[PDB]
This record gives C-alpha cells, sequence and structure tokens, in this order.
C-alpha cells in the first residue's frame, strides 16, 4: 500500500480522463465533418430502387392477389422483355491511429512514477506493460503507469459516449443476385383465410373515444 | 544478472553529497521518511550532514520537470475544439439538410 | 400556450401531412416574431412549413416575408429555390417556373422536387392527359417514391382509369402491408372497377384493414357492401351465396354495437335508431 | 405480424442507457466500498441481476407488446457494461481508497 | 412523475458524499495503521442504499418503451392527413379566391 | 473550508518528510533538530554524565495518540561505577516527563524494547540487571500481565567481548530469566 501525493490525482488522474473524454467528442465530431462524398449516378440510384422494389416484391409479395404477383414476377424474370434478363449494363486505421499516437505521448510526457492502482491482481508476466515507466521489478503488477490508466479510460468510456451523445453495387452482377433468388419464390396468399380469422372474435371497440 | 566483475568502481555520480563533504564519518542514520522511495539520510561524524535519498528516483511522487502549462494549455486546447467542432458539425449538418 | 407547445403542435401539423392551412400559419406567423429567438436552427423547417401554408392561404403578405429570411441564411440553397418556383406558380406564373426548374435539373439531375413540380403545373393546368405521363416516366426513374406512387393513383381515379390506378395501389400496399388505409383504398378501387372477378378481392381487403384496424368503420361498411353484393349476384354459386350471407350478418352485428356505443356516449342522441332499420333489408 | 423498427431500435436504446447508467453506478459503488479481486465481479454480477429484476418490473405484465423476447433483459450489454463497470471501479477506488 | 430527475439527484449526492466519507475514513486508517481495516457499517449502508436509489431512478428516467406492432402507430391515422402530398401542392384552389383574394 | 473563502506551531507534513532528530551527545547534552533546515529546537543537559558512557535511546511512545504526549528513553551507564540511568522526556519539546522513571539499583546489562504495549500505548522496555533479574517498564498491571501471558517468547542474548562468552537467557514469567544457551 503506497502513499501517492495528491498532486499525482490532480494532474495525471484526472487530467487523463478529461483528455481521454474530449478527444473522443472531437473524434466523433470531426468523422462527422468528414461523412463522405460519393459520385451519384442517375442509372446507379434507378437500379437500386429497382433492386429494393424486386426485393419487397420478393418479400411482401403475399399481400398482394395472386395474379398481380404473377404479373410482377413475370415481367422481372422474363428471359424476353424481362428487366433483369434484357436489360445488359456495360459496366478503421484510420480511425485508431490518433488514439494510438495520444497514447504513445502520454506515456512520454506522464512517466517515471505510479499513476493509480487497479482493484483486481494482474500477473506478474505484464509488468514491463502496466509499468513502463518505472524501475521497480518487485512493486505488484496492479500498480500501473499513466498509459494502461489512459487505455483503460478509452476502453470504458466507448460506452459512455453513447449517453452524452444520441446513439448501390456492381448492377451486371446485382442483377443475377436478385434473379436467381426471385426465380424460386412462389406466391402464398395469406388473406385466404381472414374472413374465418376475423369472424372468430368481435371487433374491439373498446377505446374508440 | 551482470556476469561477476571483482572490480567495484566508485563513480562521483553516485555520492549523495556532491562536495558537502563529512569529515571524519562516525555514523549513517536511515529514516523510513513516510513515502515509500525516499530515504532520510543523517550522517554524523565531525560534521552533519542531511539529506533524502531516492534508491528509485522517487517512482511515487510527481516529476519536478512537470509542465503544469502544458497540460493546462492542452486541456483548453481541447476543451475549445470541443466547443468549436460541435457548432461546426451542426452548421454542416443544417447546409447538407438545406442542399 | 407556451412556445414549447407551439413548436410541437407545428411538428406535429407536419410529421403528419396536414393542409389546415388557416390554423398552420396563425400559428407561424407568431413564432416569426414572438417566440423566433426561444428556437434556434428550428426556425427555417418553421419558414418553410409556414410559407407552403401561407399560399394555400392566400396571404402573400407572409409567403415573401418567409422566403427572403431563407434565401439570406441560404443562399442558393435548392429547397428555396423550390419555395420561389411555388410562389411563383401561386402567383399565376408558370412561365418561370418552368425555367427555374430546368436551371435547377442542370445543376443536380439527381434533384426530385423539381421533376415533381414539373407536373404539378400539368396538374394545375388541367394537362393532366400529360401530367399522368410525365409522373410514370419519373417513376419509370424514380421508383419506390411512395408519394408519387398515390399521386398516380389520385390522379388514375379522377381520370376513371380504375384498372391502373390498382396496379399503384399494389406498389403501395407492399411497401406499407401494415397500413390499413391502404387496403380499404384498395378495395374501394376494387369494388368500383368491376364485378365477380374484383369483389372476391374488394371483399378479402375490406376484411383485411378491419383485421389491421378494428375501429376502422369504412372498412366495415365497405366489406358489408361487398358481402351483399356477391351475395345477390347471378353468377354467384350456393356456397359463395350462403358464405356472403354469413359475412354480411356477421358485419351487421358488429355495425349496430358500434353505433349503440355511439348513442350510449350522447346521452341525448341515439344513432342506435339510423342504421339497424338498414341492416335489416 | 408487423414489427416497426423505429420502436424496436427504441427500446434497445432505452436498454442500453439502463445498462450503461447501472454498470458506472456499480463500478462506483464497487470503487467506493473498496471491493477487489472476486468480490467486485460477483458484485458487478449481483447489480446486473438487480438490473434485470428492475427491467422486468418496468416491462411488467403484457411485456410482449414491448420486446419479442425477455431476453436483452438479462443480457443486453453484459460485456459493454462490464468494460465500463471496471473503469468506473478503477476510478472510485483509485480515487478513494489509494490517495 | 417528472421529480425522477431530483430522485436519481439526490441519490448521486448521497453517494458522493459516502466516497468523501470512505476517503476520509481511508486516511484515518492509514494514519493510525490498524489492522482492522475495516470501513465503517454506517457509511456501507449509506452507500448501498445511494446505490440502489440512483439506479431505480434512473430504470424511470431512461424513457419509456413503445409498441412493437406498426398497426398500433397508424390506428389514429385519417385519410384526410395521407391523401395530401406536400410536394405536388397545387394553389389554383378556391381557397386563393375565398381567403384574402 | 468556508471561512478560508517555531516549536508550537510545528506539525507533520503530507509526505512525512520532515521529523525531529533527536540527538544524544557524549558530553551529556540533547539536541532537538528539526530535518528540514537545522535548527536547534529544544536543547537538554545531562549532569555528571562521564566522557567514556554507553548510551542508548529508545522511542516509546511516537506523536499518532493525541491524547497521550511522545515519550523516549535515554539509559545511559556509567563506565567506571557501572550504575545506569534511565531518563525519560518528550522528544518534541523536551520537558522531562512526570512519569517517574525506576531508579535501578544494579548495573544493567542489556536492554530490549519489545512491540508489546501498555494501555496508555508505551512499548515495554526491559532491562536485565547485573544479577540477571529484569526489570520491565512501564511495570504497570497490564503489562505485568501480557508480560507473565507471553514470558517464555523473550530472550535475552548477552555478548562478553572481554571473555569471549555469548550467553542467553530465557524469560521466565515472574521477571526471572533461566540461562537458556
Amino acid at each position: 500500500e503506497l502513499l501517492l501525493d495528491s498532486n499525482i490525482r490532480l494532474w495525471v488522474v484526472l487530467p487523463i480522463v478529461i483528455i481521454t473524454f474530449f478527444v473522443g467528442m472531437i473524434r466523433h465530431y470531426v468523422s462527422i465533418l468528414l461523412q463522405s462524398d460519393k459520385k451519384l449516378t442517375q442509372e446507379q440510384v434507378s437500379d437500386s430502387q429497382v433492386l429494393i422494389r424486386s426485393r419487397v416484391l420478393r418479400e411482401n409479395g403475399k399481400y398482394i392477389p395472386k395474379q398481380s404477383f404473377l404479373t410482377r414476377k413475370y415481367y422481372f424474370n422474363n428471359p424476353e422483355d424481362g428487366f433483369f434478363k434484357k436489360t445488359k449494363r456495360k459496366v478503421n486505421v484510420t480511425n485508431v491511429l490518433p488514439m494510438i499516437l495520444i497514447g504513445g505521448w502520454i506515456n512520454m510526457t506522464f512517466s517515471g512514477f505510479v499513476t493509480t492502482k487497479v482493484p483486481f491482481p494482474l500477473t506478474l508476466r505484464f509488468k514491463p506493460m502496466l509499468q513502463q515507466g518505472i524501475e521497480l521489478l518487485t512493486l505488484d503488477a496492479s500498480w500501473v503507469s499513466s498509459a494502461s490508466w489512459y487505455f483503460l479510460n478509452v476502453f470504458g468510456l466507448r460506452s459512455i459516449y453513447s449517453l452524452i451523445l444520441g446513439q448501390p453495387a456492381d448492377t451486371n452482377k446485382a442483377f443475377k443476385t436478385e434473379w436467381e433468388a426471385l426465380e424460386l419464390t412462389d406466391h402464398q396468399w395469406a388473406l385466404d383465410d381472414v374472413e374465418e380469422e376475423l369472424m372468430a372474435k368481435d371487433l374491439h371497440f373498446e377505446g374508440m373515444f | 544478472l551482470i556476469p561477476y566483475s571483482p572490480d567495484v568502481q566508485i563513480h562521483a555520480e553516485r555520492f549523495i553529497n556532491y562536495n558537502q563533504t563529512v569529515s571524519r564519518m562516525r555514523g549513517i542514520y536511515t529514516a523510513p521518511s513516510g513515502l515509500e522511495s525516499t530515504c532520510l539520510v543523517v550522517a554524523y561524524g565531525l560534521d552533519i550532514y542531511q539529506t533524502r535519498v531516492y534508491p528509485s528516483k522517487q517512482f511515487d511522487v510527481l516529476k519536478d520537470d512537470y509542465d503544469y502549462v502544458l497540460i493546462s494549455s492542452v486541456l483548453f486546447g481541447l476543451v475549445f475544439a470541443t466547443m468549436i467542432t460541435k457548432r461546426l458539425a451542426q452548421v454542416k449538418l443544417l447546409n447538407r439538410a438545406w442542399r | 400556450v407556451t412556445w414549447e407547445e407551439m413548436r410541437d403542435k407545428m411538428r406535429k401539423w407536419r410529421e403528419e401531412n396536414s393542409r389546415n392551412s388557416e390554423q398552420i400559419v396563425e400559428v407561424g406567423e407568431e413564432l416569426i416574431n414572438e417566440y423566433a429567438s426561444k428556437l434556434g436552427d428550428d426556425i427555417w423547417i418553421i419558414y418553410e412549413q409556414v410559407m407552403i401554408a401561407a399560399l394555400d392561404y392566400g396571404r402573400d403578405d407572409l409567403a415573401l416575408f418567409c422566403l427572403q429570411e431563407l434565401r439570406r441564411q441560404f443562399p442558393g440553397s435548392h429547397r428555396v429555390k423550390r419555395l420561389t418556383g411555388m410562389r411563383f406558380e401561386a402567383m399565376e406564373r408558370y412561365d418561370d417556373a418552368i425555367q427555374l426548374y430546368d436551371r435547377i435539373l442542370q445543376e443536380d439531375p439527381t434533384n426530385t422536387a423539381a421533376r415533381k413540380r414539373k407536373i404539378a403545373i400539368r396538374k394545375a393546368q388541367g394537362k393532366n392527359v400529360e401530367a399522368i405521363r410525365e409522373l410514370n416516366e419519373y417513376l419509370e426513374q424514380f421508383v419506390g417514391d411512395q408519394e408519387a406512387w398515390h399521386e398516380l393513383a389520385e390522379l388514375y381515379i379522377n381520370e376513371h382509369d380504375y384498372a391502373k390506378a390498382a396496379f399503384c395501389l399494389e406498389e403501395l400496399m407492399m411497401t406499407n402491408p401494415h397500413n390499413h388505409l391502404y387496403c380499404q383504398q384498395y378495395a374501394e378501387v376494387k369494388y368500383t372497377q368491376g364485378g365477380l372477378e374484383n369483389l372476391e378481392l374488394s371483399r378479402k381487403y375490406f376484411a383485411q384493414a378491419l383485421k389491421l384496424n378494428n375501429r376502422n368503420m369504412r372498412a366495415l361498411f365497405g366489406l358489408y357492401m361487398s358481402a351483399s353484393h356477391i351475395a345477390s349476384n347471378p353468377k354467384a354459386s350456393a356456397k359463395t351465396k350462403k358464405d356472403n350471407m354469413k359475412y354480411a350478418s356477421w358485419a351487421a352485428s358488429q355495425i349496430n354495437r358500434a353505433y349503440q356505443f355511439a348513442g350510449r356516449s350522447k346521452k341525448e342522441t341515439k344513432y342506435s335508431l339510423k342504421a339497424v332499420e338498414d341492416m335489416l333489408e | 405480424p408487423f414489427i416497426s423498427e423505429a420502436a424496436v431500435r427504441g427500446n434497445a436504446a432505452v436498454l442500453d442507457y439502463c445498462r450503461t447508467s447501472v454498470s458506472a453506478l456499480s463500478g462506483a459503488t464497487a470503487g467506493i466500498l473498496g471491493l477487489t479481486g472476486l468480490y467486485g465481479f460477483i458484485f458487478y454480477l449481483l447489480a446486473s441481476v438487480l438490473l434485470s429484476l428492475l427491467l422486468i418490473l418496468k416491462a411488467g405484465r403484457r411485456w410482449n407488446k414491448y420486446f419479442k423476447s425477455r431476453r436483452p433483459l438479462f443480457t443486453g450489454g453484459l460485456i459493454g457494461g462490464l468494460f465500463t463497470y471496471v473503469l468506473f471501479w478503477t476510478f472510485l477506488y483509485g480515487m478513494v481508497h489509494v490517495y | 412523475p417528472s421529480l425522477w430527475k431530483g430522485l436519481v439527484g439526490i441519490g448521486l449526492f448521497a453517494l458522493a458524499h459516502a466516497a468523501f466519507s470512505a476517503a476520509q475514513h481511508r486516511s484515518y486508517m492509514r494514519l493510525t495503521e490498524k489492522e482492522d481495516e475495516s470501513l465503517p457499517i454506517d457509511i456501507v449502508l449509506q452507500t448501498l442504499l445511494a446505490f440502489a436509489v440512483t439506479c431505480y431512478g434512473i430504470v424511470h428516467i431512461a424513457g419509456e418503451f413503445k409498441d412493437m406492432d406498426a398497426t398500433s402507430e397508424l390506428k389514429n391515422k385519417t385519410f384526410d392527413t395521407l391523401r395530401n402530398h406536400p410536394s405536388f401542392y397545387v394553389f389554383n384552389h378556391r381557397g386563393r379566391v375565398l381567403f384574402r383574394p | 473550508w468556508t471561512s478560508h473563502l517555531n516549536i508550537d506551531t510545528l506539525a507533520r507534513d503530507e509526505f512525512n518528510l520532515q521529523k525531529m532528530m533527536v540527538m544524544v551527545t557524549a558530553s551529556g547534552k540533547l539536541f532537538g533538530i528539526e530535518s528540514s533546515s537545522g535548527t536547534i529546537l529544544w536543547k537538554q543537559y545531562l549532569p555528571n554524565v562521564k566522557p567514556d558512557s554507553s548510551f542508548k535511546l529508545m522511542v516509546q511512545r511516537t506523536t499518532a495518540h493525541f491524547p497521550h504526549p511522545p515519550q523516549c528513553t535515554l539509559l545511559v551507564k556509567d563506565k567506571e561505577s557501572g550504575m545506569s540511568s534511565l531518563y525519560v522526556f518528550n522528544p518534541i519539546f523536551g520537558k522531562w516527563s512526570q512519569v517517574a522513571p525506576p531508579v535501578l539499583k544494579r548495573p544493567i546489562l542489556q536492554s530490549l524494547l519489545l512491540p508489546v504495549m501498555d494501555q496508555d500505548y508505551a512499548k515495554v522496555l526491559l532491562l536485565i540487571d547485573d544479577e540477571y533479574k529484569v526489570t520491565a517498564f512501564p511495570a504497570t498491571r497490564n503489562v505485568l500481565r501480557q508480560l507473565h501471558e507471553l514470558a517464555p517468547s523473550i530472550f535475552f542474548y548477552l555478548v562478553d567481548a572481554e571473555q569471549g562468552r555469548l550467553c542467553g537467557y530465557r524469560l521466565r514469567k515472574d521477571l526471572t530469566t533461566e540461562l537458556s544457551w
């Protein structure tokens, strides 16, 4: 049970928390600022919407009558005049590096002393990792340097960030991915027995107000 | 472990008293000093000498070359960076939503 | 009332596509001045919502006021250009609007609001034969637009082309299968379209709408009138006939109970005496 | 029959909020009481049990309209909660018992 | 009620006070070097009660759940708020010649 | 905290790097020097001390106990007469503690400071006579009981350099020693 100075608690324990919190918020806002900018082609969004239409047809086609579903699946999977067959086209490290650099800088600037003691014991083999700035080989492995504290905070504030904060493909290849999956679908009408299911009980008029 | 060398050399950089020589030494007293890295040393001969010895370089106190201004400026350089990047992201999202 | 409630009201009147322009502008004109400082970036969406509503209200004394404060904060924005085009179209200036929208479409070819305002004039000019075609072309370009897929159904129903309106209502029901209104309006289209080949679908859908929303009464009336119409058909078999006379009786056993609870809610008026004499026929 | 994603995501967000808050509170409490070694990782499980009980009492009977299953009320955020629990445990221990 | 926030606030304040009390007791025990090293049950009871109250409070302030059935959110919708399309609005109706010509 | 908005005012710091060195010299003079700077805070003089005496300084009670004052003991043995003397004092201020030490009627051969404490938190000191009878200080009833219950665990050893002997005695329950080795 060592005795450490309160100056350590006031200038290495709390500043590390503040750093690892505000730099995470900054990284989030910077990721938002540099979100994305991609080339948008009208044909790309058109084929994407057509793929979504085919997906919802092969997924929710059991709600429209059978004949309309047959007409749609025929227009989509027709060898002739079918969209998928006839129409042929003519076609993180950067996120995690700042955390490692800040860890290296914190190790460099806050080396040479014990920072805090983790309440759960650790094996001696990790002594050269948690105690980079200390030359004592006899001191327990629970006593860690500043870099270990920073990394513990980095891994422990990820879930706290969620409290303060709110939290097309290759067309020539994409067409076949939906064609092969839609050719095997059949209509299973869900309204073929809805009348008897409704007659089983009365209407929930309670709460009309 | 270092291989056995019989010559235990005396280096001037190891003298815990630079030039405050204690003439005709007669005893050296050591006290635990409350901390875990410093020892209170009192060498009494003709002259009396008192100092502190850190065999492990004071592993439990804050450094003396600690740059208070550096971290006290980096804290603001992070707080104000957050405060401006929040509004920058908000304005960028507003411009993106309103095209 | 406090401004924190007026903001919630202006948000609710915007989530659902309400068109109560008078009540919208009456609250917007206050928020423009009386509480402009209490809300920050929420004032621009309120400007957009109030301008389009005052246009319906026929009050350009506030339309241009909310338009210039949006043109200043967002210089050259495409939404404000669309607002300017809509103001032109509301002031009978259908000539500059087409040029403005062609100028908008040449900067961002993926823009869709200009594509929709290009057919809004055709609907306003009466060229529905041209509006339906220009909307079908846009749909062929931008599939999945669940607003244009309903405007097309409306245009086809007004054009009395009930056959092709079902093709749009099916595209709407595949994407919103949990929406009972899309089922009710499809049942009505099938009812108006043809006979036994379509009443068989209308009866099913007027009941599916009830199963998705037991408080729906239009679907109940539609189910009753579709069951009776298949029961009173010459090409209807005895099995279909008796099943329809059972469905109609089961629906009538609940119509009166709904009306009975309604007449119980109003201690003065009694509505049960109104519909029952109709159900016995 | 038809599940609205905007509600299951809201329920999952509420559960993650509860989990992240109870994990931090439990880390703080374990750091205050000075628990260490195994008596901290057992207190974490006792706190998770208490949180699951409170969640079952919040959902109450007729919970099937809120969650498809009662499994997220138990397993929801065990690891992401354990990490924050360890962090706050170390923080409150090294700021209450140490120093 | 909306008083759950005050409840979690008082719980967090009591937890901070218990932490300060534990810090004081640890300082005293390291000063006198006693072999007992037992935290006073007086402050342990306060810590446990504050933790329980704060957790039960944040369970309530987290926000209420919402039904999974989509057919439950559209049960109050009407066709008067679904026919209207804000994109295809036309302004050549009678409201312009009636309200403020 | 809200209100905030020398030898008496001397108190312990945080790191405990500043202590009070109680120095004894051969001239019979005791000094108290602060370790931080080196200023003699108190002096005391033991009269009739010979140049070749044998001194032994024992810290009995420290300053950790607030109601009870610190207490140091000094055993000085005259080389010629053999008569030893106990001097108890307050190592912070230097005033002789009002507790009268026992009059050691026989020459003291050796002493031993036990971790056993009286109810007053004073670590017991045992002095072995020339007749090999042990004298305890403080010789209260509680220390007498704590020695009657802990006697066979206390061992003295005396090293006579002129004869080259090394004897070792065991403490009995009645404060008597029996030759062990």
